[PDB]
């Protein structure tokens, strides 16, 4: 049951990335009406700009995770249909691998190995062939729900602002200035 | 009036108004010493005057309150404050007071404490309620002062590139490691200035001693 598990964490993770993105144009659109305003305190005009980094490393982190989260729950769904389809019709597809299945159990480590390859290339093949004639589909009909809810791929809007890498140092200093802000906005 | 005017001015136009009041040949002692003479002379007339300063508390609760611009000078001017309204109030050295003071009578020669009317720009009561300074957990310097002014100026130069070297935070231990002759006290005066005129709110002083 851990497909509903993983909907509700892309849920939240998703929430909470709206969040982030919500208070960092907020924040960017003080900090311009700030410049563009009459005031001159430097030491405020600092603290905006740190304010801007660290809710950008914040939205960075949250794309990132509901990135992780989104990819979970599609692996989940996939293994689900592709488990509960070879549950139904898998003694055909045994069927149309015999050549390279029989006797498995006494196969060694190297004749087991080559025997999977031949059968993901077989079965490459067929998909290919499959993709060649271009013959559209639609969703799993018994999770379709989810699978239109969550989307087929996560928006531009989560991945633009994930293409930048942290090295471990930023991510440390990062995480020590957030809980900075927070124990000091908690206040 | 108010030893706050009395105290920063001049001695020019504080000894001509002296002479135009009237008090004695008032030329030929300290500045203490004529400030007592007018506030004594005033006090006789019948007017209510106000003071302020910063208190000192003795070993025996012999309170003295003095002011900062005086440099702390243990003159006469400086206001008597009784043990009584030292523990009424549970205040301590360091305290800037400010309220009514009551001219002096006989048998004492400094000017005694009538009533306070605020405590440090604060209410009496109020910051009666406050915790000590070691009480605090201190922290590292979270936020950022920077001396750029901003205006280009042709001096400014030895502030940047202070910033260029070392950041200046809140709540930081600076120390500056200096031979002879290395033109620091100009630094030092431009680091106060550029703060002052960056940073208005916080409160600056500067400390000089020998
Ligand atoms: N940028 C500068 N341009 C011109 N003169 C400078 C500059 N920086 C420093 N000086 C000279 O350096 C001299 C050093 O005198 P200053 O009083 O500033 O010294 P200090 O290092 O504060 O120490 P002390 O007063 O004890 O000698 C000044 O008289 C000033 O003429
Ligand atoms: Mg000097």
């Amino acid at each position: 049951t851990a497909l509903q598990q993983a909907f509700d964490t892309c849920q939240n993770n998703k929430a909470a990335w709206l969040q982030r993105k919500n208070e960092l144009a907020a924040a960017e659109q003080e900090y311009l009406r700030l410049l563009s305003g009459e005031g001159r305190n430097v030491s405020r005009l600092d603290e905006l700009r740190n304010i801007i980094e660290v809710r950008k490393w914040q939205v960075n982190q949250a794309a990132g995770r509901y990135i992780r989260s989104h990819e979970a729950v599609q692996h989940i769904s996939i293994r689900d249909r592709l488990n509960d389809f070879m549950q139904q019709h898998g003694t055909a597809l045994a069927a149309a691998l015999a050549p390279e299945l029989m006797g498995y159990s006494e196969l060694t480590a190297i004749a087991r190995n080559c025997a999977i390859q031949r059968a993901t290339d077989a079965l490459r093949e067929a998909l290919l062939s499959w993709l060649a004639k271009g013959e559209k589909i639609n969703y799993s009909a018994q999770d379709s729900d989810i699978l239109t809810t969550i989307g087929f791929r996560p928006d531009v809007a989560s991945v633009d602002d994930s293409r930048e890498k942290f090295t471990p140092a930023q991510n440390m200093i990062f995480s020590r200035k957030s809980a900075q802000l927070a124990s000091r906005q908690s206040v | 009036m108010n030893l706050t005017e009395l105290k920063n001015t001049p001695v020019s136009e504080l000894i001509t108004l002296g002479e135009n009041m009237g008090l004695e040949n008032l030329a030929r002692m300290r500045k203490q010493d004529i400030i007592f003479a007018i506030l004594k002379q005033h006090a006789k007339s019948g007017e209510d005057i106000f003071g302020d300063g910063v208190l000192e508390i003795l070993q025996d609760g012999f309170g003295f309150l003095r002011s900062a611009d005086s440099s702390y000078l243990a003159g006469p001017d400086d206001i008597y404050v009784s043990p009584s309204q030292i523990r009424r109030f549970n205040l301590r050295t360091g305290d800037t007071i400010s309220g009514k003071i009551r001219p002096p009578k006989e048998g004492e020669r400094y000017f005694a404490l009538l009533k306070v009317n605020e405590v440090n720009f604060d209410k009496p009561e109020n910051a009666r309620n406050k915790i000590l300074f070691e009480n605090l957990t201190p922290l590292h310097a979270n936020s950022r002062l920077r001396m750029e002014r901003g205006n280009g100026s042709t001096e400014d130069l030895t502030a940047r590139v202070l910033d260029l070297a070392s950041p200046i935070g809140r709540g930081q231990r600076g120390l500056i490691v200096a031979p002879p002759k290395a033109g620091k006290t100009m630094l030092l005066q431009n680091i106060a200035q550029s703060i002052a005129y960056n940073h208005p709110d916080c409160v600056l002083m500067v400390l000089l001693i020998d």
